[PDB]
RNA sequence: GGGAGACUGGAAUUCCUGGUGUAGCGGUGGAAUGCGCAGAUAUCAGGAGGAACACCGGUGGCGAAGGCGGGUCUCUGGGCAGUAACUGACGCUGAGGAGCGAAAGCGUGGGGAGCGAACAGGAUUAGAUACCCUGGUAGUCCACGCCGUAAACGGUGGGUACUAGGUGUGGGUUUCCUUCCUUGGGAUCCGUGCCGUAGCUAACGCAUUAAGUACCCCGCCUGGGGAGUACGGCCGCAAGGCUAAAACUCAAAGGAAUUGACGGGGGCCCGCACAAGCGGCGGAGCAUGUGGAUUAAUUCGAUGCAACGCGAAGAACCUUACCUGGGUUUGACAUGCACAGGACGCCGGCAGAGAUGUCGGUUCCCUUGUGGCCUGUGUGCAGGUGGUGCAUGGCUGUCGUCAGCUCGUGUCGUGAGAUGUUGGGUUAAGUCCCGCAACGAGCGCAACCCUUGUCUCAUGUUGCCAGCACGUUAUGGUGGGGACUCGUGAGAGACUGCCGGGGUCAACUCGGAGGAAGGUGGGGAUGACGUCAAGUCAUCAUGCCCCUUAUGUCCAGGGCUUCACACAUGCUACAAUGGCCGGUACAAAGGGCUGCGAUGCCGUGAGGUGGAGCGAAUCCUUUCAAAGCCGGUCUCAGUUCGGAUCGGGGUCUGCAACUCGACCCCGUGAAGUCGGAGUCGCUAGUAAUCGCAGAUCAGCAACGCUGCGGUGAAUACGUUCCCG
RNA sequence: CGGCCAACUACGUGCCAGCAGCCGCGGUAAUACGUAGGGUCCGAGCGUUGUCCGGAAUUACUGGGCGUAAAGAGCUCGUA
C-alpha cells in the first residue's frame, strides 16, 4: 500500500436472506475454507434467533450490529519522536468489520456447548444490549474518551 | 554462480543437441558409450583442434561425426589414423561404428577453437594480454562475427594471487534468446596450475 | 547468563576463557539477553598472520547483535571480540539516556526528520505590518429567508455569508455549523418563531454581535482565531464581517 | 553606543503588608524531590530593594586594541570635509622600555533582586561525582587597588605608490536634469560590505579594504613528541605569568583537495518493512539436524541474513571415508621394459568370522617369430575421501531481478579525478521526454522462449459420443459418427489499437467503449561490473607439501543411531467449526518388464496363492482421492480428545531387522486445558486446510524434498516509527 | 647482484636461523636469509667503522617563508 490504496473484493449477496451482512458474517466465521460448515452454522444461528424472538433474523442482526458498532477508537501515533494513544474517528466499513469480528470472537468463548447456540445467544444479547461485545464497545469508547486530550494531532 | 551456460539456455530454440538418438530401455548404456566415445576422441586427438563431436545411433550402426580444423593430422594418408580410430571405436562396444571426419569453414569464428588457441599460447610463455588482443583482433576480421568477449581467470602470469580479466568488442547480449552465442571454455595447464578461458562470440540472430 | 561455545579443532582452554569473558557483558546489555552463542575457529593454512577467528551472536530482547574478530591466539581473539561486542551493545542501547539527544527539541530552532511540521494557515501570512483591508464586498442586502440565504451561500462556495433577514429586518450571518448543521448569528438574538420559517436544520447563536472599533475588531480576530468576526461597527453603527482574506489582508464586508 | 563624573525614568523579577479567593501550584520526554492546605498559585492595591536598559537596533556608528547604546547636565579625546592663511621635510618604523588591556581570579569596605561554579536532594542509567528538575554559597554589582592572560582572529605588523570594473550603505563638499519636492543624476574626498578582471596560490581562495606589483623598519619559524615542561632568574598577596633547555624516542607529524564508506544530517522514493488482518513458532509428545558431553570410534564438511529435514534424491551389511582385530604388498586397479611358460581361468571339497590358504577335475588359440593371460622375479609405477577453497580452475550462494556498472572521443583540473550518469518531469526500470560541454557506445532494464486464459483452421485412436443400431446390466460395452470436449500442429488475438480529459501537445497519466484478456494480463526460464580471500582440494580437475611395507588395499564385527543438557526446522495434538460408525459425489499430475500387476480364493490385517492385461490416451496404479454432503451416536470430562511409552503376538524385504527397518493385531493410555519475554510466513485462487504422485529406493527412518489438484478467507486508513 | 644502484638462477630453511643505509625481506615452492653456479664493479687492493663538506634552496647575502602546513607580539606611545 506504499503506492496507493488497493481494490476491494465485491462479495456477493446471500441466497436465503439476500443481504450483504450475512455473507460478511459467514466469511468472518469461515475457518480452513470450510464454507459449507460456516454457512450451516450461520443459518442455524439465524433460525435459532428467529425461533427464540419470533421476528426476522436480519432486523435483529442489524440491531445487534448497531448496538456493537463503534464510532471512536484509539491508535498509537508518533508525533515529534514521541508516541501517544490518539482517539481517531472510525470509518463505517471499519466499524462494521470490527463489530462483526467482535461478535464472532466473543461468541467463540461462550459456554453454550455448540457454535450455533453460542452465536445465537451472543447475537440475541447484543440485540438486547447485554452481550460481551457491547461491553467491549463500551470499554473502547471509554478509552477513546479518556485520551481526548490527544485528539488535536 | 552468475551466468548459466549459453548453449543450454538456447538449447531448445537456437542451438541443437550434440547427440541424436532415441532410446527407452537402452538410454543408460547409450549414454555410457557416448561419454566413452567423447573422452576417447578427446584424449586421442589434441594437436588438431577438435571443434565438435556428434554421435548418431540406429540399432547396431553408429555414426560419429568429428569436426577439426586440421583434418589431415587426425586422418591417415594410408588410413593409419583412420584404422586406429576405427579399432579403438569398435573396442568401445560400439558394434558397427563409422566416422565422418569434417573441417570447419572458419576456424576463428568458433569459440571453442579460439579458446583452444588462447590456452595454447597462454600455456608456454605468452603474456595473457597479448593472447586476448590477438584473438579478439583476429575474430573481428571475420565477416559474420559481430561481437566477442574473452575472459580468463586464475593465477595469471604465475602470480600468487588469482585474478580475473576480460576484454569485449562489439555486442554480447547474453540475455537475448534469439541471438546465438558461440561459447567456448578450456583449461590451460601452466606450471603454476590451471587457467580457465571462456569465449563468447556473437554472429547475428536467428528467428 | 548462559553461553554456548562451539569451538573447532584444537583450542584447549579457549572455551572457558570465552565463556567467562563474554558472560560479563550481561550487565552491559540494557535488556535481557537470550541464547548468547560464541564460535571459535582456526585457519588451517599457516600463511595467515591472524589465524584464529572468533564470532559471537547475542539476542538482546529480539535484537541480534553479532561481532567477528581475528587474532593470533584464542586469548587475543576473545578479548578483541569482547571489546567489539561492548561497542555494539553501547551503540544498541535505545533506552532514553541514549535516545534523548536525537529527539527534536525547542520550537523553531533546529530541524530533524521527525520534527513537527510547521502549522501553516490557509492564507498567505502578510504580517500585521501593511496587512491592510483591500477587499470590501457588499453583495446583497435585499431581505431573504433562511433557505434562500443558504442557496445564496451554496453557489457562492463561501463558508459564511452576511445578508439581512426577512422577518427581523436585521442583519444576520449564516455559516456552516459543522456536524450540528448550520448556525445563524444576528445583530440582536431572536428566537426561531420571529425568524422566518425554514426547512434546513440550523441553530441560532445565543450571543449578540458586539459593538467595537476597527482596530479592536482586528485585535479580537487575532486573539480569537476565528475564521471571521461579525460585529456592529462602533463608528458606523451597522453590521460588518471581517475575515482574513486569501492574500493576508482582512476582508471587511459592509452594507 | 569614544571616555569619566553626577542626578534621574519606566516595564519586569523577587520579597513584605492588606483585601477577594479556593485545592492545588510548580516541573518534565514522563515524573519526583519542592511549595500549599497554618490559606499556596491566581487577581487587586500599597511598600522595599538590586541589576539590565524591550521598541529605535542593522552585517549601521565610534574607538589603537579590549570594547562601547534608558534619559539629562558638566568635563574631555579622536576623526572627516572645504578654504588652502601658516611652518617648511619637522616623515616612517622602532630593539629594549612605558602605558592601555574581555572574562575569570585575589585584597579591603559596601551591596546582594535575578542568574549561578561549589554543595545538597529528585530523576535517567548497569554505573551517574554529568546532561534534565527543585534549592543554593562564592561570584556576577559599587569604590579603591592587584593579575596581565583569551579562538585578545580578518588565525592577515606598520607606512607609501601603482594595477579592469559593477553594485549596496555611512559622513562631507559641489556641476547639470530641475520639479529643484526627489537615493534625480553626475563629479570628488574619507569609511564600511558583496560580486568579479589581470595577477598570485599546493589548493581552498585573496583580488583597489591584496594573500598582486615594489620600497623602508620591526616581530617571528627551521620535523613531531619530550615541552611552553624542568633548572636558574624577574614579576605577583596568591593563583600563576614572562624568559626558557636537555637526555630519550618516533619516520613521521601536518595543509588543501578527490573517490568511497558511514551519521542517532537533510530531501525524494521503493519492498509483507511497518500499519490493518489471518495463521503460526517460543509451552507438550514425537521425527530430523546441529552444539556440548561421552566413547575405541561417535568419519568429514557446512556457523546471521546467505550453517543448522544442509552435502545425505534412502547409513543394518555395502554405502564408509571412523574404531578393534585379522591379511596384503608393483599392491584392489591401470600401462611400459625384461626372464621362464602353457596356462590364466574356472568348477566342487576342506579349514577359517571372512579376507584367504589348501586339496581334487578342465585346459589356450597365433605360428615359429611370437602375440593375448597370469604366475613370480622384478623395474618404471600405481594408489591416497592425506594437508593447503588465503595457490587455483570449474560449479554455486548472497547483496539482487535491485537498477545500476563502465568505455571511446571531446572538455575542465598541475593531479588524484570531474562531465557524459547531474537538473525539471515520468516510469516497474540509467524507461522515456525536455534542457545541458558534451557527442556516442557496451554490459544491465524491456522484448525475443515456456506455460496459462479466448477463438479459428487441421484433426479422430487407445480419446469423445450429439444424432442413429446392437447391447445386459456392467458400463461407449459394442457397430458406427467430427457434432461438443480432449489430445497436438498451424494461425489469429493487446498493439495505449480507439474515444474523452489532463498534460510543454512531450514523455507519461486518469476515465470510457470493445474484447476472453487493458495497459510490463498471471506465473516461470533468464541474475550487469563486482562485493563478502562466501562455500566446495569429499562430484571432478589441479600447483606445492606429505604417506608408500603405509595416511595405500581386502575382510569380519562395531560406529556414524551414544545422552545430565542447549538451539533450530517440522509433524501430531490439547477437541463439539469435533471424535467414532454407516451411506454417498466430484481432480490434476505422474509411474510401470525381470516392473505395474487385476478378477478369484485364504486371513481381522499387514499380507499369502495366483497370474488376466499391459512398454502402455488401451492394462495396472483400482472404476482412482480426502476435505465435502446425508443419517446415527458421543454431551464438555484430561473424556468415545490426544497419542507417547511399554508388554505380547505377526507380515514383508533382505544372506542377516540385537545394537539399528517399516507395517499389522490385542492390551497399555504419558505430557498436553491454545502456550512468557520475544519472533515468523502471507495481498487472491494467496494464507489456511485436504488428499494424490514422483525421485532416491531390496526394504525403509519420508512427518523431509520436488510437483499436482479439492474447498477456499480477512485486511491494506497511510509512510511517523523498525529492517533492507 | 629487490629498487635507489652495474649485475639471476638452483638447492637448504620456513615468522626459525638470520638480513638490513631507507623502504622493508624469513608463513615448504625467498632473484632481499645460508650455500653453490652465473654475473657485475674495482683490482694489490676490496669493504666496514669514525670525522668534515656536498646533495641540504634544510639558516635561503648569492638563495626561504609567516590566512589554513612552524611562524604577525593582544594593541598603542616612544628611547637607541
Amino acid at each position: 500500500p506504499r503506492k496507493g490504496p488497493a481494490p476491494k473484493r465485491p462479495l456477493v449477496n446471500d441466497p436465503v436472506y439476500g443481504s450483504q451482512l450475512v455473507t460478511q458474517l459467514v466469511n468472518k466465521v469461515l475457518l480452513e475454507g470450510k464454507k459449507s460448515l460456516a454457512e450451516r452454522i450461520v443459518y442455524g444461528a439465524l433460525e435459532q434467533a428467529r425461533e427464540k424472538t419470533g421476528t426476522d433474523p436480519v432486523v435483529t442482526l442489524k440491531r445487534a450490529l448497531d448496538n456493537v458498532k463503534p464510532a471512536l477508537e484509539v491508535r498509537s501515533r508518533r508525533v515529534g519522536g514521541a508516541t501517544y494513544q490518539v482517539p481517531v474517528e472510525v470509518r463505517p466499513d471499519r466499524s462494521t468489520t470490527l463489530a462483526l469480528r467482535w461478535l464472532v470472537n466473543f461468541s467463540r468463548q461462550r459456554r453454550e456447548k455448540t457454535m450455533v447456540e453460542r452465536l445465537a445467544n451472543e447475537i440475541l444479547d447484543a440485540s438486547n444490549g447485554l452481550g460481551a461485545s457491547v461491553k467491549r464497545r463500551e470499554d473502547t469508547h471509554k478509552m477513546a474518551e479518556a485520551n481526548r486530550a490527544f485528539a488535536h494531532y | 554462480g552468475q551466468k548459466i551456460n549459453p548453449h543450454g539456455f538456447r538449447l531448445g530454440i537456437t542451438t541443437e543437441w550434440k547427440s541424436r538418438w532415441y532410446a527407452d530401455k537402452q538410454y543408460k548404456d547409450y549414454v555410457k558409450e557416448d561419454v566413452a566415445i567423447r573422452k576417447l576422441l578427446a584424449t586421442g586427438l589434441e594437436r588438431a583442434g577438435i571443434a565438435d563431436v556428434e554421435i548418431e545411433r540406429t540399432r547396431d550402426r553408429v555414426r560419429v561425426d568429428i569436426h577439426t580444423a586440421r583434418p589431415g593430422i587426425v586422418i591417415g594418408r594410408r588410413g593409419t589414423e583412420a584404422d586406429r580410430i576405427r579399432a579403438d571405436l569398435e573396442k568401445l562396444t560400439g558394434k558397427q561404428v563409422q566416422l565422418n571426419i569434417l573441417e570447419v569453414k572458419n576456424p576463428e569464428s568458433q569459440a571453442q577453437l579460439v579458446a583452444q588457441g588462447v590456452a595454447e599460447q597462454l600455456s608456454n610463455r605468452v603474456a595473457f594480454r597479448r593472447a586476448m588482443r590477438k584473438a579478439i583482433q583476429s575474430a573481428m576480421r571475420q565477416p559474420n562475427v559481430k561481437g566477442i568477449r574473452v575472459q580468463c581467470s586464475g593465477r595469471l602470469g604465475g602470480a600468487e594471487m588469482s585474478r580475473s580479466e576480460f576484454y569485449r568488442e562489439g555486442r554480447v547480449p547474453l540475455h537475448t534468446l534469439r541471438a546465438d552465442i558461440d561459447y567456448g571454455l578450456y583449461e590451460a595447464k601452466t606450471t603454476f596450475g590451471r587457467i580457465g578461458v571462456k569465449v563468447w562470440i556473437y554472429k547475428g540472430d536467428i528467428v | 547468563m548462559d553461553v554456548d561455545v562451539s569451538t573447532d579443532g584444537e583450542l584447549p582452554g579457549a572455551a572457558e576463557y570465552a565463556r567467562e569473558k563474554i558472560g560479563r557483558l550481561s550487565r552491559r546489555a540494557h535488556r535481557p539477553v537470550l541464547h548468547a552463542r560464541v564460535r571459535l575457529t582456526r585457519h588451517g593454512d599457516p600463511a595467515v598472520e591472524r589465524p584464529v577467528i572468533a564470532q559471537a551472536n547475542l539476542d538482546v530482547n529480539g535484537r541480534q547483535v553479532r561481532a567477528q574478530v581475528e587474532g593470533v591466539n584464542a586469548r587475543e581473539a576473545v578479548d578483541r571480540l569482547e571489546a567489539r561486542l561492548r561497542s555494539r551493545l553501547e551503540r544498541i542501547a535505545e533506552h532514553w539516556e541514549a535516545r534523548r539527544g536525537g529527539v527534536p527539541a525547542e520550537a523553531g530552532r533546529e530541524w530533524r526528520h521527525e520534527s513537527e511540521p510547521a502549522r501553516r494557515p490557509g492564507y498567505f501570512p502578510r504580517p500585521p505590518e501593511e496587512r491592510r483591508i483591500i477587499r470590501r464586498k457588499s453583495f446583497s442586502m435585499v431581505p431573504c429567508t433562511v433557505d434562500e440565504a443558504a442557496l445564496e451561500m451554496e453557489m457562492l462556495d463561501y463558508d459564511f455569508h452576511l445578508f439581512t433577514e426577512k422577518g427581523t429586518g436585521f442583519a444576520a450571518v449564516l455559516y456552516k455549523g459543522g456536524p450540528t448543521g448550520y448556525r445563524l448569528v444576528l445583530v440582536i438574538p431572536v428566537p426561531a418563531d420571529e425568524l422566518s420559517p425554514f426547512e434546513k436544520p440550523i441553530t441560532i447563536s445565543t450571543h449578540p454581535a458586539p459593538c467595537l472599533t476597527q482596530r479592536d475588531a482586528v485585535e479580537r480576530l487575532g486573539l480569537l482565531g476565528l475564521p471571521f468576526l461579525f460585529y456592529i461597527d462602533a463608528a458606523e453603527g451597522r453590521a460588518s464581517v471581517i475575515y482574513r482574506r486569501y492574500d493576508g489582508h482582512y476582508g471587511l464586508i459592509t452594507p
